[PDB]
């Protein structure tokens, strides 16, 4: 159920996906896997499926996604909870890139996640400015780069907001 | 409640966004406009640091690593850049290892320090070099200066010394670079008012280079005396660096 | 009446075509899907039996030609051998003939049979067995072994062990391999639970090799031992094989 | 007339046609030469052709097609009868490549067709499988293979044969 | 929805499953992926799975299951079309054992198993002898073995098909 | 019409058992009966053709190859062999490989046909012999002999000769014969009414063995009169065996 939106959200990269959570009771073991061939350029949208793993949520949690570098593919692990000794980057909303050598992992959770937006000022209305990774594959490493991107109209995006509003 | 709030304002669109598929696929799709384009950086700055879409640009106005997509001189440089096919570029600095005569500013960097053929065998021990000084011609009067390292084993590391006073690596050339020099670390220095990148061995297919027919063609060739006296003083210039490990 | 019929029923259907063009031209390109998408064969197999399209898969299954636009195997390498510019490719392997260094596996062989130039000499005056190589190792860790022809004039022959127990040659590749060996017969084989193909002639522009100089290089490489021990081993077990014409 | 069929047939395809036949007395001559380059990948829908041949007859026939390699590209000679002496491709359906040097030909009649297509166990049903040949020209050799090529929803194929039955 | 019933058929044992299919156009693609970790004795009900496979599909097919050791569990490939070139057991209903080496592999199509079935006088009527593969990990083998099973009582099976046969 | 039948006659019950999840478990797992619980073999047989819960049968009725699981003798045996800890079990013959006295059976054999220390090394080279002599007397009174392989390089073979005129191996017994014996194929034979296995090598955590301090321990032993001759009878009658590659 949470593949269906999860494949639906990367349909426009191309980024493979592999194929149950209950909201009351949210399993502490992996939830999704995302693949990324070696040549290609894809975008992940963290902070946005990050958000959407604590809303599919009725019980508080931490949801966390962890990068990894298999030595021929990229790896993106789903998590509701960041699992013991998980690594977390250590970067600045300015200072964003991270290279993973073969095996070596890096991942990034929603609250360190909002340690990160807080600390560099960045605008923290809904979909204004959202996190994503962008990924390059030349192997043998994987380069990520964990960039804030904003929408190209932001008046759109307001709108869009009260359209939600309105339905409630 | 205390713990709660925080903050919960999402809630109101991932409802929505369930009910609009539609507008999900737009919505994550909208979100392509980088917040920050460019962000400044010191040096020395290991070049490693840079992923395969980032410009390096060092001035007076200061030294940063920008986003290719936005940046107006990558722009201009992307049409004659466009092609971009690896294989034949990384087969490209492979063959033309065989014939090195027309690129001149390489041979005379040694001709004008050592021109004995122990040294032309040192500098061909070691091709990553000249692969480093292929990729930054393309993308174009740089100077190379070959200096032994002393924080390692016996071997020499190379100085890519920028005539310019403003300096910007476009995206495609600095990937290039460092996929090129996979062994060797790249870091960019200043230098009494010269910016410099130093490349040198941190921790392949090549063919076998025979150091005696160079050497051989070497006499032969007849080199710009300018370009000669340039590299003495150059040399001259860079003996006190000692850039850090 | 009786030489008639036999079988007439085609004829509403033509007549129809002739009044419908826009039909004719959907049911004609409609006849696409191939009802034969593999097929078995027997070894020793002669691999110009294939076309450009088949490829050769061998296996405890049994030993198969197949249509490489509906073969899965064909299909996940499709991406990786997207480019298929045979021009690039005649001139790469050429050009690749000038420098071997980098394949340790093609020389270790020579070196472990028999070290001397004669024998070097000998391997490089038939460049197209190189060519095979290189086709096969592209699209990955196969081991060359070169006998005697004792049913030909006094030239030598080409074993190509494959590692696993599984083999699958893709389409482009085997296209690939009898164009750059034409003038050479290649046929599969099985020996001792092995696959092989073994390169003979049968019945160009090439550059001029250097015995000397790649046999001076020779003695600068350091090999791997346990390769050249496992080479030692293998020309052990293939010294019975005895290939039919 | 057959020419503008013929044209009609290869359009989809890139095979260069050569541009009279009379359906009482139908002549012994060469009706159609197909051309096709170096390089080229097409397929010639061979069974369609010979039973279309067949159908312009109103005498009795065996229709036969020659494919030749000219040594520059490939020649389809199209006929009403086999010429004395004129190859048949010993193939069967599972078995059924021929390469061609250059100057050297092979060729199928509508009848050696037959025996090829019931003894293999092929469905006779019309436009249910239909011999083509898959030709490449890789110089100085011409690459053929006869395959059996059905249609990809045949329940298509069968609402068309009753239209055909329809109008009769 | 094949693999909720491909996970439902399978419950009983430990063989871990991978988690769509058009009924009216099935795909040559692989279907489903079931796994058996080393140790394990677990028995995977193959005749069953092939005959879903059949009854699935609205189109003629012939489904086909590859076997295969990966040198570390065993894999089984599902599949609604037999591929060019895949294996398949030579295997008599009495002699029915199959070793594997690492990466080797077998399998066995549904039109094969018919063959098998009729030759060894084996009981065609629905769900009285159905084949199933029981296969052992012993690294660094698999061992596979192609058995007819039964059910221990009989007057319960023909009970289960009246229920069928009534709701229709 | 012609092509779909044939026979359509599943397609009641699969509507059904979709519709009855709860039914299509109990039917699957109802389908537990073998139909076929023991098939006869010949001999030569190769026991690498047998799984995991397969138990042989030999004797004057016949060869069986048997499902363990539904035979009368296996399952006699199966509160007997009802630990069936392989890491324990591994571990068991790598220790009493150690200690070799109570194991009169086995060194009675080398001392009956060689008693030499070099024909006890060249039996110690080979451990998974005893391995085999150790897992056949667990599940008890068989004979071994070592005979030389004259289709292999230098090395021995042993035959476990069998006492009675009725034979069965047990699923658990034979299992660990063949794990324990990985890179030997041991094949059953009949040779003058005796049932034989040949265990020899076809293409490991061991301790060192001292040949000499054994061959000291040797001395000491006070080996059984009739237990030699019977062998010196044995080897007798097997020397002009010759079992089949
Ligand atoms: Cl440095
Ligand atoms: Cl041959
Ligand atoms: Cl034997
Ligand atoms: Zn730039
Ligand atoms: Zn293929
Ligand atoms: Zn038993």
């Amino acid at each position: 159920t949470l593949v269906q939106r999860l494949k639906l959200i990367l349909s426009g990269g191309n980024l493979r996906c592999s194929d149950a959570c209950d909201p009351e009771r949210p399993p502490t073991r992996c939830v999704f896997q995302v693949h990324g061939q070696d040549g290609s350029n894809d975008t992940f949208p963290l902070e946005y499926v990050l958000r959407l793993m604590r809303s599919w949520a009725h019980v508080p949690c931490d949801p966390y996604v962890r990068v990894q570098n298999t030595g021929v593919s990229v790896l993106f692990q789903g998590f509701f909870f960041r699992p013991a000794d998980a690594p977390l980057a250590a970067i600045t909303a300015e200072h964003n890139n991270v290279i993973l050598a073969s095996t070596h992992s890096t991942g990034m959770s929603l609250s360190a996640l909002d340690d990160i937006k807080r600390a560099g000022g960045v605008d923290t209305r809904p979909l204004r400015a959202m996190m994503s990774v962008s990924c390059f594959v030349r192997m043998p490493r994987v380069q990520l780069s964990f960039r804030f991107m904003g929408p190209d109209d932001a008046s759109q995006t307001q709108r869009l907001l009260d359209r939600a509003e309105m339905r409630q | 409640a205390i713990a709660d709030v925080g903050t919960d304002r999402y809630a109101p669109y991932f409802a929505y966004a369930a009910a609009q598929p539609s507008d999900e696929v737009t919505t994550v799709r909208g979100l392509s406009n980088p917040l920050i384009k460019t962000a400044p950086v010191t040096l020395p700055f290991d070049l490693g640091q840079a992923v395969a879409d980032n410009c390096l640009s060092l001035s007076g106005m200061g030294y940063y690593l920008g986003l290719g997509g936005c940046c107006p001189t990558c722009a201009a440089a992307e049409p004659r850049l466009g092609r971009s096919d690896r294989a034949a570029l990384v087969l490209a600095y492979v063959q033309q290892l065989n014939s090195i005569y027309e690129y001149r500013v390489f041979l005379a960097s040694v001709a004008a320090r050592d021109p004995s053929e122990r040294a032309l065998e040192e500098v061909l021990a070691h091709p990553e070099l000249f692969f480093a000084y292929y990729v930054l011609r393309d993308g174009r009067d740089v100077r190379v200066l070959f200096f032994e390292d002393p924080d390692a084993q016996g071997a020499l590391m190379m100085y890519v010394v920028f005539p310019e006073k403003s300096v910007h690596v476009h995206h495609r050339v600095l990937d290039r670079l460092l996929g090129a020099c996979a062994g060797h670390r790249i870091v960019a220095h200043v230098w009494q008012t010269m910016f410099v990148l130093v490349v040198r061995k941190k921790g392949d297919d090549v063919p076998a280079v025979s150091a005696s027919d160079i050497y051989c063609k070497m006499r032969d060739i007849s080199f710009d005396g300018e370009l000669l006296l340039e590299y003495k003083r150059l040399y001259a210039a860079f003996e006190d660096f000692r850039p850090p490990r």
